[PDB]
């Protein structure tokens, strides 16, 4: 909108074409990570960590 | 961010501002009663014994 | 452990799979927080393959109720164990009894 | 049998003793029953329900 | 308004002792014993292990190959290790050992202020001929009960993923009991004694403790004196 | 429940107890007698009341 | 190992006899540790001058009625037990109360002495009815430290200034901490010591016994 456009204009930030869906820890629960698993569809390249 | 300063502002907005308390099998009108909030550490609700 | 009890708690622990029961009697060759290797007695041992019974213990892992189910060894290095003895307790079990 | 095990225990037959308030340090009138009860923690835990 | 003073302090075991206070007027034996029990059991100086970084361990929930104690249990064993320092508010002890057998509290590296009051205290066993565990045990000194939870607020890049925190156990005192028996000084109407039987892990001497207790006691009365 | 057991044990009387028969000016020094351990919570006593 | 100290101490006066003082920043359990240790010494060991032995006009023993006064001998002692006084340079002074005529005999009708200070001249000793009626008593008042009842002795020694002491520990919230406690000390006195003086001198004797462990 107009004023959001002015805001980015002053602070010169490029608003991404991608929106953030990242999984973040639920409010109030706190613990230690004891394991991680990565399942991937057959044919998509497994990333570094995987 | 839960900055330390916000806690005092909450004591102001809580002071004179009643809250409604309710139990599961509401029968007569006393099943809901108004109380004055008292800030209490912990996740449990404290309820006056006489009530 | 329960200080006051009945005497079924011993039976309940073993019959339920939470614990690890000795398949055959013998002396423990190796004890780790991970696995347990038992050297079989010859009377209980089958003639071929000789053998030892290796119990691979369950470690910290997710339960259905989101609790922790983790096994700990209840036996010590080089100890005689007889068939049908508790090798390792499960969650909420102590030395073969049921401690809730 | 319980009272008998209490004789071997060095502890009274009544199963009650004197207890003192940790605040005022004064005694408590009457004996109170003290012992060992097995107690379970069920999972209704307050930081779930809340 | 006759004032008290201490008297024979009888050590029995390295753990506990019976201290005694001879000159108590009418009823003051109770007024002190409970007030002293309070500060003895609660607010006292202690040094308990806090931060522990171990050999290959990422978190307290794994198992190091070659030791039959789960990492969580080894941390718990450390919470019960009693030590004492003199001039340092944190000292980092380096523990190394290997070979089949118990690894006790005497196998650590001695420091100028390190006194291990229980060299036999079992940290964990060792199940294989060649298996080696190195650990940095960071022990600091403080007061009260600080659980491991309230410690991860400062955080400020505690990135050392291997630095596993434990709960601060800080306290020497275990059990404090006071009994007032009537003490008859050769001439006086009726006077009382104070028998304070206390119990400790051996990291604080009786006379030092009971002094600092009354110190804090009178120190809070300061404001009270005026208004 | 707890509160009413307190007041029941409070105003009750046994046959013989510390402070039986004496007299006090008013409830203030009555509590002072009790809290100091001189007089028992339940004893028959005449006291001036208004 | 530094040790948290109190702050703020609003003193709410309730007339001239009693008051409720308050202390906000008390750490764990110290509200009781203080409140109880002070309750103990306030009720028991305190300086006071309370009437003890009373020798009366005609009737020597308590089992009778003096002609001309509507108060039974037992009840007059209780009023005397509640007469508050203070001495200065004497460890015992014997006063003399005299009056006649129809009317109240108050505490200002006694014989004033150099060290005599009657803090309640209006305090009713007994009344005086029909006729002229005669009352004279030599009342021997002594000094001491505590509450000595007439049984262990003849009236009960009231030498406590304090009448009713209560301590209340309410949870005090310091800006950053879980739970800390407060101390509400509501005290009560006969007026022969000022409340602020007492609570000062109370802790005074307390810490003075600690003088060997400092």
């Amino acid at each position: 909108t107009p004023e959001e456009k002015l805001l980015r204009a002053i602070f010169g930030e490029k608003a991404s074409d991608v929106k953030d869906s990242s999984l973040r820890v639920p409010n109030g629960v706190s613990g230690t990570v004891i394991d991680v698993q990565v399942f991937t569809r057959d044919g998509v390249e497994k990333d570094k960590r995987a | 961010r839960e900055e330390a300063v916000v806690w005092d502002i909450l004591d102001e907005v809580i002071r004179e501002h009643p809250v409604l308390l309710n139990r599961a099998p509401t029968l007569h009108r006393l099943g809901i009663q108004a109380f004055e909030p008292v800030l209490i550490e912990g996740k449990a609700i404290q309820l006056h014994p006489l009530v | 452990k329960p200080l006051v009890g009945t005497g079924m708690e011993r039976a309940v622990a073993v019959d339920s799979g939470v614990t690890a029961v000795a398949k055959r009697g013998g002396v423990v060759q190796y004890v780790d927080a991970s696995r347990i290797v038992i050297k079989v007695n010859e009377d209980e041992m089958y003639p071929g393959e000789a053998g030892i019974d290796i119990y691979n213990l369950t470690k910290y892992t997710r339960s259905n109720q989101n609790t922790c189910i983790n096994q700990m060894p209840c036996v010590s290095l080089g100890e005689p164990v007889e068939r049908g003895d508790v090798l390792a307790d499960g969650p909420s079990t102590d030395l073969g009894e049921l401690a809730l | 049998e319980i009272k008998e095990l209490l004789k071997l225990g060095d502890l009274p037959t009544s199963g009650q003793i004197r207890l003192y308030d940790g605040r005022t340090g004064e005694q408590f009138e009457r004996p109170v029953t003290v012992g060992y009860m097995y107690m379970l923690k069920l999972n209704h835990l307050v930081d779930d329900k809340m | 308004f006759l004032k008290p003073r201490l008297v024979d302090i009888e050590q029995v075991s390295s753990t506990h002792a019976k201290v005694t206070l001879e000159p108590l007027e009418r009823g003051f034996g109770h007024t002190l014993g409970n007030a002293l029990r309070r500060i003895l059991l609660s607010s006292m100086p202690g040094c308990a292990v806090t931060e522990v970084e171990i050999d290959g361990v990422l978190h307290e929930y794994s198992t190091k190959e070659g030791v039959q104690e789960d990492i969580l249990e080894i941390l718990l064993n450390l919470k019960g290790l009693a030590v004492r320092v003199q001039g340092k508010d944190e000292v980092i002890l380096t523990l190394n050992k290997s070979g089949i057998g118990p690894v006790t509290a005497a196998d650590i590296t001695h420091d100028g202020d390190v006194e291990i009051v229980k060299p036999q205290h079992v940290i964990c066993h060792l199940t294989d001929e060649n298996a080696s565990i190195s650990m940095r045990i960071k022990v600091q000194r403080g007061r009260g009960y600080v659980p491991a939870s309230t410690r991860i607020h400062s955080e400020e890049d505690e990135r050392p993923i291997g630095r596993l925190l434990v709960d601060a156990c800080y306290s020497p005192v275990e059990r404090i009991a006071y009994n007032v028996e009537a003490a008859r000084v050769e001439q006086r109407t009726d006077l009382d004694k104070l028998v304070i039987e206390m119990e400790t892990n051996g990291t604080i001497d009786p006379e030092e403790a009971i002094r600092r207790a009354a110190t804090i006691l009178a120190e809070q009365l300061e404001a009270f004196v005026d208004l | 429940q707890d509160v009413v057991l307190g007041l029941y044990y409070m105003t009750r009387d046994c046959v013989n107890a510390k402070g039986e028969g004496m007299v006090l000016t008013g409830p203030k020094e009555a509590e002072r007698l009790y809290r100091s351990g001189l007089a028992s919570l339940h004893a028959r006593v005449k006291v001036r009341i208004t």
